[PDB]
């Protein structure tokens, strides 16, 4: 041939048990609303209602795990404090 | 302005692109004591904390080997600056960076292991997670090289063999690679963006933007660029040649391919990209609304978090404080934390009653 | 360590730690060379890793021209030693080592150290060669 | 054929990220002075101003090393006591 690759560099991302079709704490799915807004109006009155990223690579809810970090702290699908690395799909 | 601190983070871009701005490393010392000194002096953090971690995503994921040490007096100044925020986010991204190196020698050696196909040659694989590092974009699954494919079937298998639970995600807009080219065998360099086109052009030579927007299903978005750095203003180096000479990009020009033997050596690379800092309207204005965003969580959170032990307002006795609590952040945007603080009615978490606003529910 | 006391004999005990490597790095590469091994150029391979300083200076590492089966042999070995231990830069040498040329009424099998081999395949492609 | 090879022993010598084209203390070359120095002469009297060589397979210049040797000990580039295996390129 003319052209051959010889060295490759990808860097691959990963996700836990984000679970796309189903946040974890309410399960309805990863988008959609929740259990706390049901209709996408519902008087949204500007706030939010997207979704919450972990240190811990897990994604539920904002409110979800807000509301979870009132019972209380460690991200329900494993053992680490849940942090608060992102915000949005 | 607040292009004075979107500028304040160009100059760290393109300083640590230059990596040799004051050879004396004494001169070096002060200059980043002059920075931070200028950096102290100035508002709207959040912008620069952003860029500063999109600065360093864009000089750790290229060539290695800037400064290997300078990083710790970097993240010692911003603890000494910034505080325990920020940078306890930078130190969680340096975390991140030794996940990846470790995980990348530990595939190595499990290659070194099977080698049952030669897709995987020369390998160079890195884990990150989709939290430290922005979103890139939404994962483009434009037709992948098969040696590549190969490598990245077999790497899949092994994360898939060994880390279940964490599923992996395609994407192109990330990385390098080196061609192998071949009177001298010359290596390139293709970012990740070219490595579809090289191959097609490859498996058929004599194509043209039909042939590579039909049978490849790439995002047009992010590939008429890199289609023109690979031509459309090149210097006396060109990697791929067309017979339609113009600037504008049109449908039925042919690419043919030129020798070029100005390269005095074998490792060539067309860097084309990180170019003459532009920050054009679209993605500049993007990001602007992502930061918005950012400041909206970060009063959201303070208020949950602090309001939760302290007292209750009548009308505007918390906001001064949880305006003081970001005074050193940004501004503090009294309409749109008004805006915000009436929102959370619907969805309790400090409700807040509007009308009934003598006592708050102190409860969780 | 009992005379001179540490310094040189402890730079010498750093210098059998990296004659372990050197042994463990062969090893490996045998096991990565393992798929398809005995074949084409990677037939019988030795590969030995040493460092810069541990070992005395002989040249500049020379780049005369390197033989048959075994250029296919050196280009598995630089792969290997680029995709999985990928870190350090493979500099090229002709004055350390040694081989054993399968010569052939029987079938003797000579001997060359990393000297004779890049005339003796000169020699094999076209014979009737000078200075 | 009338020679075929059989068996091989090179030994392959490796370098770490002694960078050649910019000594990493002093970001000028592995070779062509330090900071301090850079003109050929500068009043060598005697003395020297050549390469160091570390066990860890680091290269910079003798004077940048030793002068580096005050701020810290233990080869930034990775985490073990610079040594010096070396002296000259
Ligand atoms: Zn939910
Ligand atoms: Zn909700
Ligand atoms: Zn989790
Ligand atoms: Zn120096
Ligand atoms: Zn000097
Ligand atoms: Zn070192």
């Amino acid at each position: 041939k003319r052209f051959e690759v010889k060295k490759w560099n990808a860097v691959a991302l990963w996700a836990w048990d984000i679970v796309v079709d189903n946040c974890a704490i309410c399960r309805n799915h990863i988008m959609d609303l929740c259990i706390e807004c049901q209709a996408n109006q519902a008087s949204a009155t500007s706030e939010e209602c997207t979704v919450a990223w972990g240190v811990c690579n897990h994604a539920f809810h904002f409110h979800c795990i807000s509301r979870w970090l009132k019972t209380r702290q460690v991200c329900p699908l494993d053992n680490r404090e849940w942090e608060f690395q992102k915000y949005g799909h | 302005n607040s292009r004075s601190p979107e500028y304040l983070s160009l100059f760290i871009d393109d300083k640590l692109k230059k990596g040799v701005k004051g050879l004396t490393e004494q001169e070096v010392e002060t200059i980043l004591d002059k920075a931070m000194v200028l950096f102290r002096f100035m508002q709207e953090k959040d912008v620069f904390e952003r860029y500063y971690k999109q600065h360093l995503a864009r000089r750790l994921l290229t060539n290695k080997s800037v400064s290997d040490d300078s990083e710790k007096n970097m993240i010692s100044k911003l603890k000494t600056e910034c505080g325990c925020q920020f940078t306890s986010k930078l130190e969680g991204m340096f975390r991140d960076m030794s996940i990846s190196n470790t995980t990348m020698d530990e595939f190595r050696q499990h290659l070194q292991a099977t080698g049952v196909s030669l897709g995987g040659v020369d390998l160079t694989v890195r884990v990150l997670t989709t939290g430290y590092w922005p979103t890139q974009s939404a994962t483009p699954k434009c037709n992948i090289p098969p040696a590549p494919r190969h490598a990245f079937e077999i790497f899949r298998r092994f994360y898939l063999a060994k880390h279940s639970g964490r599923q992996l995600t395609l994407q192109h807009h990330m990385g390098s690679a080196d061609l192998n080219a071949t009177t001298r065998k010359h290596i390139l360099q293709v970012s990740t963006f070219q490595m579809t086109i090289l191959m097609l052009f490859n498996n058929r030579e004599k194509y043209t933007f039909e042939e590579i927007q039909q049978e490849t299903d790439i995002p047009e978005r992010e590939l008429v660029r890199a289609l023109q750095s690979l031509a459309c203003g090149k210097p006396t180096q060109r990697v791929l040649t067309k017979e339609p000479k113009s600037k504008e990009i049109e449908n039925g020009h042919i690419f043919t391919v030129n020798d070029q033997f100005t390269s005095k050596l074998h490792r060539v690379k067309i860097q084309t990209v990180a170019a003459k800092q532009g920050e054009s309207d679209p993605e500049r204005k993007e990001t602007r609304q992502k930061v918005d965003d950012d400041r909206k969580h970060e009063i959201e959170a303070a208020i949950v978090r602090i309001m939760k032990s302290r007292k209750k307002m009548q009308h505007n006795v918390l906001v001064a404080e949880v305006t003081q609590q970001l005074k050193a952040r940004f501004l503090p945007s009294p309409v749109v934390i008004k805006k915000r603080i009436e929102g959370l009615i619907e969805r309790e978490y400090l409700a807040r009653t509007p009308e009934d606003r003598k006592v708050y529910t102190y409860v969780a």
